[PDB]
């Protein structure tokens, strides 16, 4: 709890879509190396020997994303062989957990400058490609009462009373704010276009966005998780625990749920002495981090206790925060979080979220962190709180202050 | 390491050895201490000696044939020993099944073909012996069954049944088709699904066909002789292993679907089977087999297996052997049956009577009513021809035995009467009055009555000796229990005739002494009354239905109350109140009675009137009535789910104890099988009487733990949960 | 700011690869068994104050996929607020988990953390997760991918370590591991693995060969000359190390780390967290450090990382009582000893992975717990734990007895 940790850079690739995506031909390793080369372009005199670790989140570390992809990035990009490289997986919050771990490594004093972030090419390494015990082991699956995140989202809307039009209203809101952010040039500095080995353009925008979304178009969509809940029996499993709920209202579709996309993100975190030695300008400061959890069957109510803990840990209240950024895994998760803490709507996901732009699991936490660093600077605001819901019923939250 | 159970240290031999001039060894199983072959200590030692001899003489042995000299092939494990296994015996149980499978594994890998000559029933360990062979031939004889019914007794196929069937058919097919339900197959079905390879007409052709197959196998396929498919280098498990992307995509849905099917009931055998199947498919055969042994020992030393072995083996065997049948009564064949009433009960009684091959006269007040009663059998035969379980010429003769009529003269020649009219004493007196002189002189006069005592109904007829209670259960075509009630003037001669008739239609009988409510109706009443009391106390109706399903009941209690009709329940509460107030006493109304009268006042008396605790549209059940939560202030009381579950189970367990004390029931076997098969008491308990001696919760196990939990329930919910003195010390 | 203390450090026995006792045991079960042991030692421990579970795992696929740390939290019935995160930094994952837990405690934003690792190499073989550095030709061709074993033989060639030299260290490891077992050094920290029925599955490190002799070791064949002449990795390594003419293949199954299954758990917390739960601190995390060296030789990372953690703590070799370096290969330990002039009687004093096995993701936390115990048994002060890492990395940690 000594050395303060500062964010010096925070960049990300555009998010390419799952079906006929522009990034499907791009190896996940190349997405990370492309962001490393951009950091060199922005700081051509940075002594990379002072970088002591590269921490990358990745939820499916198999195949193209296996074998410690962080270390592969260090060696492939020609970084100093002393720069480390470690992969971690805390499900959806892996990207923010990497940043938090980097910030904690700096605060302990035993690390000076750390690259943190995540990568996930869901079109090449689909979700669940890594297996696991909670799903593919009957004795464990039976006792833990495994239920997919989608059923838990529908269950949240059922308990809280969020109708189909309620969640679709948030989906339209996210598509509008994302389009307004791209049109206003908000993302011109932090979204780094992906190029090939000859410098040719591959993707320069978040191609999952549908800016022309309307309320009528969303109403026509079918519940995307009705055949999975019925054929899998996961509805019955969830209601055995939530026995006072008679029926689950399946309100979530492919229009009000986060998109499956490819992408990567990178954040440069260091101490004050590390930034002054390398001639870096601090953009924000990591004020506090926190990790909590909630029921694993409903799964997606984790961000509420994690936000309260990071607020009490930093000695702050809801009123002291200017911007709230919560990953848009499902619309009901954001509406539940907004209802629990009475978040002013004008402060919540003000540049849009994963419903419009996509949720590249391992990288999403670092992406929305860099989004808030840019938006605090653009608005000349002071504080932002970032949080994500996590599979298994976990939650991670982080508070940053503009510097 | 050894084919024997002990490395140190007198059992009778059960296997006969015979090596012919060709080098073919025939192992004929013939246990001299019983009528059937069973995996007892005698078999284990005998098979260990045989397998040792097969190895020592391997240079002069070309093939092996496993056969039996009993009526059946092999019956399976020794239930009398397995039911006594304690948690401290887990090591001995584990060592026993490992030794059994070591013998079968050596037999399986001799390098020469082994053929199972299945002459009769091969069940459980019996089929497991046959699965260790490389070829199975079954005689297509009557009464022959093949399967792994261990899950029916709270166990799993621990002699390699899980491991080998998963190797044969893959995880999904083996679990669904064979393991999870313990299905018993006839030899023709066994060959169809793949448990058997070839069929013969008689038992005399088995060994010759087995030796002929060995001779052909040694010439046609000399490299693969005696090598199971999973012992070849290029083995591929059907449906894939858990590490293949195809199966890995649907594998997480197997435990959830299983949990959906069991509705959350505490029955550990199916989950243990699924775990053993999947875990075994991840490793080599021998490692898979050892994992199977560990899950087997976990079930055998547990309490549920003891409950289900007690009910579905010992209690069922004591009943099927005339345990409640009168002594020394001769059989009296039945010529023609007369069913009074064409309602769902009477129509169901006519179907199961005609399906058993009897002539049935179905009488009602009008010919239009008796015809739609026969249409109940016609709708069942149509669904039987679509699925393909019967032929047209056989379904024609079934419906032809049902003669719908509206005239009492058509009961001429009827020597067996089954009345199923409305619950009313003088109505049954009038209905029997029109018919007691038209039927045969020695005709049985049976009454399908829910609560009205049989002694009172017998006064409405002349010959009270042939009047008896024959209680069926809806739907009659699927419910397997017949509750036989003996009135005061009912003779033992009529007891045996109804007992035989119950067995003739393929149902299980219990004998009950006359009393208002008998056993099934009285006990099931405490079940639905306990749930309605929870609704009145303010418990969410969704939680009440969840507590019933997770307790193990086939239907949740509010749904069942709608089928039972609340006006019948109010009528029963009036008859109970009248008997107390006519004896000068003060009636203590069950708290459910206020809920029953409230729903009747609101015009929601059940499914017959299209409105109950559920809404009904187009005959189908829609969902819980939205006005229910406002009527009873649902949500104001939120007790723990296990309290709701125990309140239902204990209410029935306690009422079963009273029925035993009052002499209503004569044996705990009738109590257990009657509660399971009659009113749907959860089978994992082994019955509402076994639930007392086998209760297991966070507060221990046994009768003492049952009384402690009952006292805990009585302190929080009412004195009705106080244990009677017959359970105390 | 806050000091990080070790309160418990336990491990399972290590089961062997061929006909191993733990082959039938799922990796998740290994971790859950250690969690239940922690509960047995502290039944009044408020688990709500455990904020994270950090497990190293080098092959997080199959039985070890899907964040096995979170699986362990839920399967063991720990509070849902206890987190659970999996990490992979190759061989040092178990120690990196411990180091990350300590740094989170020092930052003040975490109070009590469970750290360790798990690796069931018989069920999830090494390399089962794939990876770009191996399977992608573009980056494989660039980073000059070479298996760890060729680098180990290359280290022996450059440093002049003979076949007898590496076999002599292999014998010493077997002897010291056997002495530590028969001396009862491992009695409290090795937790026997049992099945769902309470029956014993394994209670000792079955990879050990305490009857090893120098003549038996001399009969073994070089285990990595087939990997060299089939994949051409010999020529790849010599293209970078161009001044050596030929690699002397000296490493065998007798002088290399064993392929085993096992798990390890360590409870790390602040002084205030330990006082609230009535926990007695056993050791203090003095300093951590990560560094690296050439990825082709791949196994010289321990030296710069050990140099870095000593300077960070303001200590020298002379200040350290016990040195514990993972015995991935014999030449790696002999080079580390030659580089820093480590006294022989201070190095791997209770045997190492050559005798007891190297369950990748868990090894770092295992040898960490071994030093916590041996410092307490000898009444010594400081120990330095380090591990070589694939890709040319290195991690080192200094602990202090309390
Ligand atoms: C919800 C989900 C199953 C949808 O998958 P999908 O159906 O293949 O996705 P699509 O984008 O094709 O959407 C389906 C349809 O909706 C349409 N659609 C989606 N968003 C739309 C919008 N805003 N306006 C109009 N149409 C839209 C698509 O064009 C498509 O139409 P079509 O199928 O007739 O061509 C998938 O996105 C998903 O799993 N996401 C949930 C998040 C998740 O799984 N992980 C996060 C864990 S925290
Ligand atoms: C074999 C069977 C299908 C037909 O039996 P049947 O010819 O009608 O003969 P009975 O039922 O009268 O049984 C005759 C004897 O066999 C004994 N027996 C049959 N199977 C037995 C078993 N698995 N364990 C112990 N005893 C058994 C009976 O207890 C009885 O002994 P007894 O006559 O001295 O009292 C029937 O006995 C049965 O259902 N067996 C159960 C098999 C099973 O489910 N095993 C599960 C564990 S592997
Ligand atoms: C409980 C068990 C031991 C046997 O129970 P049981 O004695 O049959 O129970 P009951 O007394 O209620 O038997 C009467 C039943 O006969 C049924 N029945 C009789 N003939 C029938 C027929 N031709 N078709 C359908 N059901 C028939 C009745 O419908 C009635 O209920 P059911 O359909 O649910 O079985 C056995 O079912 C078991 O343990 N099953 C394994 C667990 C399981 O259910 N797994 C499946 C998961 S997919
Ligand atoms: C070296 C390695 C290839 C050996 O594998 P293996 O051949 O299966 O090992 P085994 O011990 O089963 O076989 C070695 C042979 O020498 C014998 N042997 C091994 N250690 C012995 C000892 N101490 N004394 C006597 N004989 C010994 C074995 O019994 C066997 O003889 P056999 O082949 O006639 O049966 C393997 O252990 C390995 O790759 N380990 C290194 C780990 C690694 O690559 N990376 C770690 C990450 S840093
Ligand atoms: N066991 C239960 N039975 C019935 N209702 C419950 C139960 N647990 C929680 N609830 C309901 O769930 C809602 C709030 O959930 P809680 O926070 O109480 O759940 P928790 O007990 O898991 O914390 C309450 O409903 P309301 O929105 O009408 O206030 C509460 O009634």
């Amino acid at each position: 709890m000594s050395e303060e940790a500062f964010i010096y850079e925070a960049i990300r690739t555009p998010r390419g879509k799952q079906k006929n995506g522009s990034l499907h031909e791009v190896k996940p390793l190349s997405l990370v190396v492309g962001l490393i080369d951009e950091l060199r372009k922005r700081h051509p005199d940075l002594d990379e020997n002072l970088i002591s670790d590269v921490i990358l989140g990745c939820v499916s570390p198999v195949g193209d994303q296996g074998g410690d992809i962080a270390r592969a990035a260090v060696l492939a990009s020609g970084m100093p062989v002393t720069s480390g490289g470690v992969q971690l997986n805390r499900f959806c919050a892996s990207g923010l957990e990497a940043v938090n771990t980097a910030a904690q490594k700096v605060r302990s004093g035993w690390d000076d400058l750390v690259l943190a972030g995540g990568v996930e090419s869901m079109s090449r390494v689909p979700m669940g490609s890594d297996g696991g015990a909670m799903g593919l082991d009957p004795a464990t699956n039976y006792d833990v009462m495994f239920v997919p995140q989608s059923i838990g989202a529908d269950l949240i809307a059922t308990i809280e009373g969020f109708s189909r039009e309620d969640v679709d209203a948030y989906a339209l809101r996210s598509q509008q704010k994302a389009a307004e952010a791209w049109s206003g040039g908000y993302f011109a500095k932090s979204v780094v276009p992906v190029r090939d080995q000859n410098g040719l353009l591959i993707l320069d925008h978040d191609e999952h966005m549908r800016p022309d979304t309307t309320k009528e178009g969303l109403a026509k969509l079918k519940p995307a998780f009705e055949g999975l809940a019925a054929l899998g029996g996961f509805d019955d499993v969830a209601l055995q625990k939530y026995h006072w709920v008679e029926k689950i209202n399946h309100v979530h579709t492919g229009g009000n749920s986060s998109g499956i996309v490819d992408g990567a993100a990178l954040v440069m975190i260091g101490s004050a002495a590390a930034g002054k030695l390398q001639g870096l300008t601090p953009r924000a400061r990591i004020v506090a981090t926190a990790t909590s959890g909630a029921d694993p069957v409903i799964m997606l109510t984790g961000p509420t206790p994690a936000t309260r803990k990071v607020l009490d840990r930093a000695g702050l209240t809801v009123d002291d925060i200017d911007l709230f950024e919560l990953n848009e895994a499902f619309a009901s998760v954001v509406l539940k979080f907004q209802k629990d803490l009475n978040i002013p709507d004008e402060k919540l996901n003000v540049n849009g979220g994963a419903i419009a732009m996509g949720h590249p699991l391992g990288a999403t936490g670092a992406m929305i962190l860099g989004t808030m660093v840019d938006e605090l600077e653009r608005r000349n605001a002071r504080r932002a709180l970032i949080t994500l819901c996590i599979g298994g019923g976990m939650g991670v939250a982080t508070i940053i202050e503009r510097v | 390491s050894s084919h024997h159970h002990h490395h140190h240290s007198m059992p009778d031999n059960t296997i006969q050895w015979d090596k012919d001039a060709d080098g073919i060894v025939t192992l004929t199983m013939d246990d001299p201490s019983g009528s059937t072959n069973v995996m007892n200590e005698a078999y284990i030692e005998s098979m260990g000696k045989a397998v040792d001899r097969l190895v020592a003489e391997k240079d002069s042995i070309t093939g092996v044939v496993v056969a039996s000299a009993k009526k059946t092939f092999f019956a399976g494990g020794d239930v009398k020993t397995m039911i006594q296994a304690r948690p401290e015996d887990a090591g001995d149980v584990f060592n026993t099944v490992e030794t059994i499978k070591r013998q079968l594994r050596t037999l399986e890998t001799l390098g020469k073909p082994v053929v199972a000559a299945i002459n009769g029933a091969a069940l459980g360990g019996g089929l497991e012996i046959a699965l260790a062979c490389h070829h199975r031939i079954a005689a297509d004889v009557k009464g022959s069954q093949l399967g792994l019914p261990e899950v029916t007794l709270g166990l799993l196929p621990g002699g390699g049944g899980v491991t080998r069937t998963v190797r044969m058919f893959g995880i999904q097919n083996a679990f669904v088709s064979v393991l999870a339900q313990g299905t018993r197959f006839k030899p023709a079905k066994a060959k169809e699904i793949g448990l058997v390879d070839e069929l013969v007409a008689t038992v005399e052709e088995l060994v010759p066909a087995a030796k002929a197959w060995i001779k052909e196998e040694l010439k046609a396929n000399p490299d693969g002789a005696g090598v199971q498919p999973w012992d070849k280098k290029g083995y591929k498990m059907p449906g894939g292993t858990p590490s293949s992307p195809g199966l890995a995509a649907i594998l997480p849905s197997f435990p959830s679907n299983l949990r959906k099917q069991l509705k959350g009931a505490p029955m550990p055998a199916p989950r243990a089977i699924l775990a053993a199947a999947v875990e075994g498919a991840q490793v080599d055969f021998d490692t898979a087999s050892r994992i199977e042994s560990r899950y087997f020992a976990s079930l055998v030393t547990g309490q549920v297996a003891k409950n289900m072995m007690q009910a579905f083996f010992f209690d069922l065997q004591a009943i099927n052997a005339g345990g409640s049948r009168p002594e020394g009564i001769g059989k009296t064949p039945i010529k023609r049956i007369g069913v009074l009433g064409a309602g769902m009960m009477g129509a169901g009684i006519a179907y199961v009577s005609a399906k058993a091959g009897y002539e049935v006269v179905l009488k009602d007040v009008s010919l239009e009513a008796a015809a739609k009663g026969k249409g109940y059998s016609e709708k069942l035969e149509a669904k039987a021809l679509e699925r393909g379980r019967t032929t047209q010429e056989r379904s024609d003769a079934l419906l032809a035995r049902i003669t719908p009529t509206a005239d009492a003269a058509d009961f001429k020649g009827v020597d067996f009467v089954i009345e199923a009219v409305f619950e009313n004493q003088e109505l049954k007196h009038k209905v029997f009055g029109e018919i007691e002189d038209i039927v045969e002189p020695n005709a049985i006069l049976g009454s399908n009555t829910s609560t009205l005592p049989i002694t009172g109904l017998a006064t409405g007829v002349k010959r009270q000796e042939d009047f008896i209670g024959i209680h069926f259960f809806s739907p009659v075509d699927k419910m397997p229990l017949v509750e036989i009630i003996k009135g005061e003037k009912t003779s033992d001669e009529a007891l045996a005739r109804v007992f035989d008739y119950t067995l003739a239609i393929g149902k299980t009988p219990i004998v009950v002494n006359d009393s208002r409510g008998f056993f099934t109706s009285r006990v099931i009443g405490t079940f639905v009354n306990e749930a309605l009391a929870m609704l009145g106390e303010g418990v969410e109706p969704a939680s009440i239905e969840q507590a019933g399903s997770q307790a193990g009941y086939p239907a949740p209690p509010l749904q069942l109350s709608d089928e039972l009709n609340l006006e019948l329940m109010h009528k029963i509460a009036v008859a109970t109140r009248k008997g107390v107030e006519d004896a000068g006493g003060t009636y203590q109304p069950h708290p459910a009675e206020a809920v029953v009268e409230k729903m009747i006042e609101l015009g929601r008396s059940g499914r017959l009137k299209g409105a109950g605790f559920y809404e009904y549209a187009d005959g189908k059940r829609s969902g819980l009535w939205p006005g229910l939560r406002e009527t009873f202030k649902s949500g104001s009381s939120q007790p723990p789910l296990q309290d709701m579950i125990d309140r239902m189970l204990f209410a029935e367990a306690l009422e079963t104890q009273k029925c035993l004390d009052e002499g209503v029931l004569t044996s705990t076997a009738d109590a257990n099988i009657g509660s399971i098969m009659g009113i749907g008491f959860p089978p994992w308990t082994g019955g509402s009487a076994q639930f007392i001696v086998g209760y297991s919760g966070p507060a221990g196990t046994g009768k003492a733990a049952f009384v402690a939990r009952a006292r805990e329930l009585a302190a929080a919910y009412g004195d009705r949960f106080l244990p009677p003195e017959s359970l105390l010390s």
